[PDB]
């Protein structure tokens, strides 16, 4: 499965997350940005490497980084 | 190698998948390995390795044969 | 009237109940091949498509090989004999270690209710998982298919060696 | 022309030399 | 007839523009689908039914041009190895194994029987291509019987495969222009776009522009 | 002689003879059954009759354009192959009429699809069986000028043997 | 779908045919290999340079032995501007009789040698098909010491 | 013109952003950087240039052939 | 047996069986389990 | 004509799932719908909604959230998507703790947090041979 890390440097703008096409991303508390929010990664097994979660951020070099790795069934995105 | 990239030989991957998982006669033989394409690096791998040998063998084969059929 | 429906009432299934896939003469027709006969042990099964598939294979190799004959000779047939019982040992060093690679089990259609009643809880994909239910998806049942194809082979391609000289000298 | 006796033993050698590339393959592990 | 840099100038450069025109047609079909097509107003019609069953179609085409290519590219490679070995009465040729075109060979004798038979209004065949005599203008020949024989047969079945194979690539880039296996969601990310990212192994070029491309490829090959 | 399918306008339910009055259902899935495989084997019949005639591209022509007469030509193994064909398909036939939910002359079991049949279907189904009466009594008639006159369908139209 | 890049768990875990075609690939990426230290590291490399040397000495051999075998070096030594040297025969079931006939040096169908090693080894002082045996087999032995 | 269509066609975006990277670097050192940022090909466009080139070469040297061909003879 | 058999002997002894030995041989090392 | 009476009124594609989804996961959307509104298959081609509830099966987690998506443009919201295993084993994927993940919801902890931005990335020759 691909390898997903969050930065502190998150803004809390919330678009990476409403990108994600398999649900790994989400939104959790935090207190190191205006928006009380940074994003997370609970579920990497789910992780295609699409990398559309790191086109929407915003931030200069991205919060959000994809390093792609081991290849499983779901992060081949077979649907046989 | 070169010119086509991946994607477009996933989905056609897809489409021989379902034709031999959906045939009869076929489907007692399954493979044990999911069939896919192959990948960007090892696409750009494998069209330069067709490439550089086809460059050589067509290269070495003219030079050797012109030297030999006009000097003899 | 519509001749295409979901199959077995599944819309959901990457598979279709078409004229083809659905129709009687597909059932009757695949029920009477040797590969899904009912009352056939997978020895007969791999006699039987054995023998049809070199009878068939001398075909191409004798008419067409590197030694062919306008009129008949012994030596056009027995080259066409001996490529297409090479090609039927090669098949079936292909069926044997795919068979070889593919199943571990000795008994099927019983370990599944097995783990599906006495739990599973081991390594899996023995006692659990198992995909079909065939005599034919076993060690001991491929390796009896793979004895048969390549003995009826052999004697398919003789048979149609035989049946070409005779009709290739008496007619 | 060189014999058969010459093209045996070469050959001889040579498998000699089969067997120790195998037993260096093999101790280079699977 | 008898200026022959006419003739050939006119005939390549009108099937030029009409493979160019194809490959356009194709690409505004995948651009329709993509942009136009509304799933609401054309239920379990002819577009969505072919949408359903786009596998079918996709793979019966890739396993004929897969057919159509071993065959028509092996024999020419078939007869170019064993004529550099030295066997010339194994070849696909007229004087060795041969492949008549029968059925075009038939159809060649029907039209220049025609006149007095089936048009019997006619005084001689529409061309004589199909057969009749030779027709010379100043001691050029104007038109004259194109025989069929065996190397017809062969780049026949060429033009077949390359037109298939381009098909293949056109087709493959409609039906697939709005969801597939790997993007469900093909169609939110518009008709011309790059990829969906290295993911899934590598999504490149699953565009339906990026069929277009390669069947511009193609479409080039054959012509 | 019953709702099944077949029945027309110009005789709605012909049994003159009344030979499904007293015959039960088994019975008539037979006469069914018999009657589309002579419609089926007629239209074959009358199709090839007329194709032989004005065309024969096979045997290097030869196999001369007369029916009834390239039948002591063909080289009588090509009769036995056809004849292992038709044996081959009426086995596979055979076979099929066991199926579940099985009608008489449906071999394509359209009975899988084809709940609560429509009016189309019923008249698709009338048409093929018109089609094959009309074919057996044309191929009846093609047999038997044949065998009085000794000139084939378009040799007799042709000369005016009528 | 295991047990085939015994070096990389990551990929005997893959279910597609991508883990064989990157077990070809990643084999001599000695560095990325799984539980992996600088020792095995140079001692594998060590190791992997004297069966490359051994590769190397038997080819060299090879060549000298099928000069020795199918040449024609001792006819060469005689007329180096006429003769021209032949690398090794051709025995293939492919050939027509033409092919036989115009590939035909000699005794046999061969290739004619555009290594050089005629010249070479006739400046280096060879003169005889005896010589080159005898160099044959002491490459040989060479590659089973490097073995 | 052919065989310029093989350096869009094999090649990718990322080397030619990097290498505009160091031409841009050079003119700022001399004060020539242009206001408006260059930016190598879109890929979709990287794309579009390789298939037309390659239609344009090949078309083009068959046109050249066919027509010196059949007019000299 | 003169050594101008050896080639007969040994071309289709190499080119054709060790390819099917080394096929049987990496396609069961390659298609192995744990 | 259907095998369940929930199931959208779909006439079935060959897009569908595979053997895959029998022998190593499926997936299964489910949402109810006040209109028997007309959608497209993440797969193939329409299907008609049913007017209350609606479950369907694919071979891909990708598959139901972009059939999801396209629910949202319908304002259905109350989709929840499922993993099923050989046997049935459910586990309910998309809607992990009720809200949706671009929504913060308390109870979440961060998975994958670096304390430092991308320049702060160790020295690859640093992380040799562990
Ligand atoms: C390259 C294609 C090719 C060629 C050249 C042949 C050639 C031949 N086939 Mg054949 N065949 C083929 C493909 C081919 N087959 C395929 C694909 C099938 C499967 C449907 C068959 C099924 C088949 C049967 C069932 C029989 C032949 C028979 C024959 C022989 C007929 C002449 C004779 O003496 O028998 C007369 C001849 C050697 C016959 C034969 O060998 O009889 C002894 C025979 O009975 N063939
Ligand atoms: C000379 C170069 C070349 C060749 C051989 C091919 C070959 C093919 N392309 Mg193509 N292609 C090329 C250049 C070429 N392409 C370029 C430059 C591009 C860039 C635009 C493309 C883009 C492209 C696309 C986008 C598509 C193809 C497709 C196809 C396939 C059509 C089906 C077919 O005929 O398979 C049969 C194979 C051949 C004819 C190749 C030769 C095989 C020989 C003659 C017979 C078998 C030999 C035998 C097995 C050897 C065994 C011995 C060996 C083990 C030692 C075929 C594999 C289509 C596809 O996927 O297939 C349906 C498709 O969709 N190609
Ligand atoms: C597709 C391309 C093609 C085709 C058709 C052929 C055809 C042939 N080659 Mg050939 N060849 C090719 C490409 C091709 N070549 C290429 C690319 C190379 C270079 C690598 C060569 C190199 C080569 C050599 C070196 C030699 C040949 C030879 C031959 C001949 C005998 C081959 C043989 O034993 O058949 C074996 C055939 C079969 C086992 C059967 C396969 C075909 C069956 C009939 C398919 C049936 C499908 C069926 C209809 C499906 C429906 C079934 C139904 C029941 C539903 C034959 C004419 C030999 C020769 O001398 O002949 C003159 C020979 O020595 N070839
Ligand atoms: C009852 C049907 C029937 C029978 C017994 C014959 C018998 C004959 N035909 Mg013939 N023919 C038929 C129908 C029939 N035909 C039809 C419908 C056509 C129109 C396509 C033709 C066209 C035709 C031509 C063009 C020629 C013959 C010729 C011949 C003679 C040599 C055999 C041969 O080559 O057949 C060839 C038959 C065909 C090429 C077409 C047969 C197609 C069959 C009937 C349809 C499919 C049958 C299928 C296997 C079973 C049905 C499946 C399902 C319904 C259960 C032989 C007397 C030859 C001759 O010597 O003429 C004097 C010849 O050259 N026939
Ligand atoms: C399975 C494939 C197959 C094969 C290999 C053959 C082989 C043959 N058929 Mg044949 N045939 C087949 C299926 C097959 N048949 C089927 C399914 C039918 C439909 C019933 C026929 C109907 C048929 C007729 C009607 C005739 C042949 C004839 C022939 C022979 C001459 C063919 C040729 O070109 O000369 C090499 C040859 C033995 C001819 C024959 O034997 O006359 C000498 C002939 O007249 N066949
Ligand atoms: C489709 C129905 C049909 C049609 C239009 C014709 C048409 C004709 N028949 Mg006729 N015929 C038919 C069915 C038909 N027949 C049937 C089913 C039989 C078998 C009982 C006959 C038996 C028959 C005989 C015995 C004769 C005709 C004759 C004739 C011709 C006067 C004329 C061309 C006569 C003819 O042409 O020969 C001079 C003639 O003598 N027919
Ligand atoms: C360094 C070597 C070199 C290179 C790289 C090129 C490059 C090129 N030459 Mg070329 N040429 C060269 C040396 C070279 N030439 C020399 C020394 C001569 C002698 C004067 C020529 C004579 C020459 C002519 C006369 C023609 C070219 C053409 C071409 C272009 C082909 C473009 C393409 O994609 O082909 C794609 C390749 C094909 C479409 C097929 C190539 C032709 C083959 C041999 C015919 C075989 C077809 C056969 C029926 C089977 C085909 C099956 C398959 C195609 C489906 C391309 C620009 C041609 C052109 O404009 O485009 C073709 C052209 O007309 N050149
Ligand atoms: C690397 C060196 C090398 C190479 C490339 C060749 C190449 C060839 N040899 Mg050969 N040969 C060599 C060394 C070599 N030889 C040596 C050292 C000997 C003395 C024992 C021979 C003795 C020999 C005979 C007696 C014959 C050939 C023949 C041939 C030809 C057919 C192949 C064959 O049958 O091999 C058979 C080769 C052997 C039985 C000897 C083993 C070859 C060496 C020792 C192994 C080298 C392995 C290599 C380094 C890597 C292996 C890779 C592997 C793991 C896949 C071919 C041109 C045949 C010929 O001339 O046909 C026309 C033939 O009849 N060879
Ligand atoms: C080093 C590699 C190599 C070698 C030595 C051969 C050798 C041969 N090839 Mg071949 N081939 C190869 C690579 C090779 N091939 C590759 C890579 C390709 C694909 C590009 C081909 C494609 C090819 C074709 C298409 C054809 C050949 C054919 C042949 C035969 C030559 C024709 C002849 O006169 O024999 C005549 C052959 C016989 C009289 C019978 C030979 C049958 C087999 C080979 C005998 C094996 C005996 C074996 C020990 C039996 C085991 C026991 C068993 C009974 C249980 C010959 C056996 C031709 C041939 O004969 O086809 C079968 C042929 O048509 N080859
Ligand atoms: C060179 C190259 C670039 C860089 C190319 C650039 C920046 C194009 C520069 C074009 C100049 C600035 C204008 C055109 C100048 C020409 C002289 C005008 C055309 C000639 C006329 C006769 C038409 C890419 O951006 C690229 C992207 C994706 C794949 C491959 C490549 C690629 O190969
Ligand atoms: S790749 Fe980027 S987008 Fe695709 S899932 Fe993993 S994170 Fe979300
Ligand atoms: S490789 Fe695939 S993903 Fe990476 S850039 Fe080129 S197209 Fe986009």
């Amino acid at each position: 499965s691909h390898t997903v890390k969050i930065y502190d440097t998150c803004i809390g703008c919330t678009q990476c997350v409403r990108a994600c096409p398999t649900d790994v991303l989400e939104m959790v508390p935090w207190d190191g940005c205006k928006a009380g929010q940074i994003a997370s990664a609970p579920r990497t097994e789910d992780c295609v490497g699409c990398k559309r979660c790191e086109t929407a951020c915003p931030t200069d070099f991205l919060s959000v980084r994809v390093y792609l790795g081991g290849e499983t069934t779901r992060s081949l995105g077979l649907a046989y | 190698f070169l010119i086509s990239w991946r994607g477009y030989w996933q989905e056609l991957i897809e489409t021989i998948v379902w034709a031999h998982e959906r045939t009869p006669l076929a489907n007692l033989v399954r493979w044990k390995d999911k069939p896919v394409a192959l990948s960007i690096v090892q696409a750009r791998l494998v069209g330069l390795a067709h490439f550089t040998i086809g460059y050589v063998l067509t290269y070495a084969a003219f030079v050797i044969a012109s030297t030999i059929g006009k000097l003899g | 009237v519509s001749f295409i429906k979901p199959y077995r009432q599944d819309p959901f299934v990457g598979h279709l109940a078409t004229p083809i896939t659905t129709s009687a003469f597909t059932r009757a027709y695949l029920k009477v091949l040797p590969a899904y006969r009912p009352g056939l042990t997978p020895l007969s099964r791999g006699a039987e498509i054995g023998f049809t598939h070199g009878y068939f294979l001398i075909g191409p190799f004798y008419t067409y090989g590197p030694l062919r004959s306008v009129e008949f000779s012994l030596t056009s047939l027995a080259a066409g004999l001996l490529a297409a019982i090479t090609l039927l040992l090669i098949l079936t060093v292909g069926l044997s270690i795919y068979g070889q690679v593919t199943y571990d089990v000795y008994d099927n259609a019983l370990i599944v209710k097995l783990v599906r009643q006495m739990v599973g809880s081991e390594r899996t994909q023995d006692l659990p998982q198992i995909k079909g239910t065939s005599e034919l998806d076993t060690v001991l049942g491929w390796q009896k298919f793979s004895e048969g194809f390549f003995s009826g082979g052999l004697i398919g391609s003789i048979v149609a060696a035989v049946g070409i000289a005779l009709y290739s000298t008496y007619l | 022309m060189i014999y058969d006796s010459q093209v045996y033993i070469a050959l001889v050698i040579a498998v000699v030399a089969s067997v120790l590339a195998i037993r260096l393959g093999a101790t280079l592990y699977n | 007839a008898i200026d022959y840099p006419t003739q050939l100038s006119l005939f390549t450069h009108h099937v030029w523009i009409g493979g160019f025109c194809i490959v356009g047609g194709a690409a505004h079909g995948a651009i329709f689908f993509v942009r136009d097509y509304n799933a609401a107003n054309n239920y379990n019609n002819l577009i969505d039914r072919v949408i359903r069953h786009r596998d079918a179609i996709i793979s019966h085409l890739n396993w004929v041009c897969i057919f159509l290519g071993c065959h028509s590219f092996g024999l020419y490679v078939h007869n170019d190895t064993m004529r550099a070995l030295g066997r010339s009465q194994d070849l696909f040729s007229d004087n060795a194994i041969a492949l008549k075109p029968i059925f075009a060979q038939f159809i060649q004798n029907l039209h220049t029987l025609a006149p007095g038979s089936t048009a019997p209004n006619a005084l001689t065949t529409v061309s004589y291509a199909f057969g009749g005599d030779v027709i010379s203008v100043g001691s050029k020949i104007a038109m004259m019987p194109i025989s069929l024989g065996t190397a017809d047969f062969l780049v026949h079945h060429i033009h077949a495969f390359t037109i298939h194979v381009t098909v293949l690539i056109l087709l493959k880039g409609v039906l697939y222009s709005r969801n597939s296996r790997l993007i469900p969601d093909k169609a939110n990310l518009g008709f011309r776009f790059p990829c969906d990212g290295p993911g899934r192994g590598g999504t490149c070029q699953v565009s339906a522009w990026d069929h277009v491309f390669l069947g511009l490829f193609w479409m080039y090959n054959s012509i | 002689l019953d709702g099944m399918i077949g029945s027309s306008a110009p005789f709605k339910n012909f049994d003159p003879l009344g030979f499904a009055a007293k015959a039960d259902q088994k019975t008539l899935n037979k006469y069914r059954e018999s009657e589309l495989k002579h419609g089926r084997v007629a239209m074959l019949a009358v199709l090839g009759w007329i194709v032989q005639e004005f065309w024969h591209p096979l045997y290097d022509g030869k196999l001369s354009s007369n029916p009834l007469k390239a039948l002591t030509e063909v080289p009588l193994i090509g009769w036995a192959q056809i004849f292992v064909a038709i044996n081959v398909i009426e086995y596979l036939q055979n076979k099929i009429k066991e199926l579940p939910g099985y009608r008489p002359g449906d071999y394509l079991g359209t009975w899988e699809w084809v709940e609560q049949s429509d009016e189309g279907w019923d008249s698709y189904q009338t048409k093929e069986l018109n089609n094959g009466r009309l074919a057996m009594v044309a191929i009846a008639g093609l047999i038997v000028q044949d065998l009085i006159t000794g000139q084939a369908a378009l040799e007799q139209i042709t000369a005016g043997n009528t | 779908v295991y047990k085939f890049p015994k070096f990389s768990k990551a990929l005997a875990e893959d279910p597609s045919t991508r883990r064989i075609w990157y077990g070809i690939a990643t084999a001599h990426d000695f560095e990325s290999h799984d539980a992996m230290t600088e020792s095995k590291l140079y001692q594998k490399i060590f190791a992997s340079h004297f069966g490359h040397i051994a590769i190397i000495f038997l080819w060299t051999a090879g060549n000298l032995f099928h000069v020795a075998w199918q040449g024609n070096f001792e006819a060469w030594i005689l007329n180096p501007l006429k003769v021209r040297p032949i690398a090794h025969a051709i025995w293939d079931p492919h050939f027509g009789q033409a092919a036989y006939k115009a590939f035909l040096k000699t005794s046999s169908p061969a290739n004619l040698a555009l290594s050089g090693v005629y010249e070479w080894w006739y400046t280096i002082g060879m003169r005889t098909n005896n010589d080159l045996y005898q160099g044959s087999f002491f490459l040989i032995l060479l590659s089973s010491l490097l073995l | 013109i052919w065989a310029f269509s093989l350096m869009f066609l094999f090649s990718g975006r990322g080397y030619w952003q990097e290498l505009i990277e160091s031409i841009v670097w050079a003119h700022n050192k001399l004060k020539v950087a242009p206001s408006i940022q260059p930016r190598a090909l879109s890929i979709t466009q990287g794309r579009a240039v390789g298939v037309a080139h390659y239609l344009l070469g090949g078309i083009g040297t068959t046109w050249a052939f066919f027509l010196a061909r059949i007019i000299s003879v | 047996m003169s050594l101008d058999l050896l080639p007969s002997f040994f071309v289709p002894l190499v080119g054709l069986v060790l390819p099917l030995f080394s096929i049987i041989g990496l396609f069961l090392y390659i298609e192995k389990e744990n | 004509k259907l095998k369940q009476s929930d199931f959208p009124k779909f006439e079935g594609s060959t897009g569908g799932w595979l053997s895959a989804a029998k022998n190593e996961e499926k997936y299964v959307i489910i949402w109810t719908s006040k209109d028997a509104s007309l959608f497209e298959m993440p797969t193939g081609g329409t299907a008609k909604m049913n007017a209350g509830n609606n479950v369907a099966y694919f071979a891909r987690k990708e598959q139901c959230l972009a059939l999801g998506s396209q629910l949202r443009g319908f304002k259905i919201t109350n989709y929840k998507i499922f993993r099923i295993y050989p046997p049935l084993d459910i586990t309910l994927l998309h809607p992990f703790d009720g809200v949706f993940p671009e929504k913060v919801n308390q109870g979440r902890s961060p998975v994958g947090k670096r304390d430092a931005s991308i320049g702060g990335n160790p020295n690859p020759a640093s992380l040799k041979f562990q």
